[PDB]
């Protein structure tokens, strides 16, 4: 009733290429609770015990108290740095950043493999293909027509589930290895025909023959899909985190690493910034997205004039890219005020904020409030300039920000710079090849450019995880004008 | 032997 009412009077409002989900936690934190929601599609509802695979493993303490150690660390190295910066002290301190990029992998890598195990499909941006999904409706009830004690009335699975198994990816790669996945999802299958009144016994299943079975079915489904394969969907992931899993880099698990992923505060918000949405200027899913014109931009560079490094990598290529062409306002190497801040982020379709923090040392949280509207979509590249809910995001999203891009814990200013660079050529904002005059601009939505941008750092996970993006997707409209 | 990188 209040999951119809969440899918009548906010999701089928959402582009159906789009999906959201929701992850929260029950009551003890022994299970993740996971809610996909898409329009005109029934919900995905999962409730994934952590432990599971000990009665057939760490527990959500356990995986927060290592994050939050893990982190602890990478923010001290991020200050410590000064003191250190030496010749032989540049060595130990590149081995204990890459030291804790290995071990926040590995965190990331256990909590994918452990908590989310077979499930991991239900992030899968996938286009549906109706008529081989039923081909692999026939192939799979014929494995379980095969194998269960209880077909020796039958339950009729939902589409969604079978969709988990083709949400597992493309099964004739090489290197695939669907088969703890697969075991993890056959559990599943027979803890659901049980709760329907269709009962098995663990014991008496060859679970080990059903994954072999099914993943044959799944060869099946993928070389025929391959043979038309999909172009450019444009396809999006929103995030909905409970308080506690905000901390979490979901979108570096590396089963969503290659995804365009944005988090959200509540479905109120993401309704907000879809009803208030700018068509570019131009059965085209770009078109679902927010279209801000590259024209008339603010860039704040250097605020407190130490980033010097900062400061030289971006300043003749603003001036050449962004200032004389399109009139964009710069403020460098001085503090903006916070009339001009204020003034920035109603007037600009795009703010750049390379400093330190969020730049809430320039602008009251509570001004940000009183703005009759943010029109700028907004990239913090500062420390924790998304992190700890009440923050610097939290009032951006509820001025109305389309986007903004932030980080969840302390980045360094030259790894976060290559991050930046990658977002702003990956978006358009500058050309191509810039980073490495140059004419000629990518396309990319903001959360689609974040996501690739992660690539351009030398610490894929001590830098790159921290970034994050709260909002819907942005294009840059080019020749648009506000 | 890179710099060590500046905080942010």
């Amino acid at each position: 009733l209040d999951l119809h009412r969440i899918q009548r009077d906010y999701i089928d409002l959402v582009p159906k290429h789009w999906h959201v989900i929701s992850l929260s936690l029950s009551d003890g934190g022994h299970d993740l609770c996971i809610t996909r929601l898409q329009a005109g599609q029934a919900p995905f509802v999962l409730r994934l015990p952590l432990e599971r695979a000990s009665s057939r493993v760490f527990d959500f303490h356990t995986g927060r108290a290592e994050l939050l150690e893990i982190i602890k660390e990478i923010n001290r190295t991020c200050h410590d740095s000064r003191d250190m910066a030496a010749k032989g002290e540049r060595e130990k301190w590149w081995a204990e950043r890459e030291a804790l990029d290995q071990r926040l992998k590995e965190l990331l890598m256990n909590i994918e493999h452990v908590w989310l195990g077979g499930f991991r499909g239900v992030f899968s941006q996938h286009g549906r293909r109706p008529e081989l999904l039923e081909k692999f409706r026939a192939m799979f009830e014929g494995v379980l027509d095969k194998h269960l004690p209880s077909r020796r009335t039958k339950v009729v699975l939902d589409g969604n589930v079978l969709e988990l198994f083709i949400g597992l990816g493309d099964a004739t790669k090489s290197g695939a290895d669907f088969d703890e996945e697969l075991t993890d999802l056959l559990y599943f299958v027979v803890d659901i025909l049980q709760f329907h009144g269709e009962r098995n016994a663990y014991d008496e299943i060859d679970f080990d023959s059903m994954v072999v079975e099914t993943m044959d079915a799944l060869m099946a489904y993928h070389a025929e899909a391959n043979a038309a394969p999909e172009s450019d969907s444009h396809a999006h992931t929103i995030l909905v985190l409970d308080k506690q899993l905000h901390v979490f880099p979901w979108e570096s698990l590396p089963c969503l690493q290659g995804l365009a992923v944005s988090r959200i505060p509540s479905l109120a918000c993401l309704r907000k910034l879809l009803l208030d949405r700018r068509r570019s200027s131009s059965e085209d899913p770009r078109s679902a997205g927010h279209h801000a014109p590259l024209s008339g931009g603010t860039y704040i560079l250097n605020p407190s004039s130490d980033l010097l490094s900062t400061q030289k990598t971006f300043e003749s290529l603003f001036s050449t890219h962004l200032h004389s062409p399109n009139s964009w306002t710069r403020i460098i190497s001085r503090p903006p005020t916070e009339p001009e801040f204020l003034s920035a982020l109603t007037h600009s379709p795009i703010l750049l904020y390379f400093g330190h923090g969020s730049g809430a040392q320039y602008i009251r949280s509570r001004n940000i409030r009183h703005l009759d509207h943010c029109r700028a979509t907004v990239l913090l590249m500062g420390c924790s300039s998304a992190a700890l809910p009440s923050g610097p995001v939290w009032n951006y999203m509820l001025a109305g920000a389309p986007a903004v891009v932030g980080t969840l814990w302390d980045v360094t200013d030259r790894d976060i710079d290559r991050f930046a660079g990658g977002v702003l050529e990956g978006w358009g904002v500058l050309p191509e090849g810039c980073m490495g005059k140059k004419a000629g601009r990518n396309g990319l939505s903001l959360v689609q450019a974040v996501a690739k941008a992660r690539d351009r750092c030398r610490f894929r996970y001590v830098t790159a995880a921290a970034a994050v993006v709260y909002g819907i997707p942005v294009y840059v409209d080019v020749d648009g004008k506000s | 032997d890179k710099s060590i990188e500046v905080g942010r």
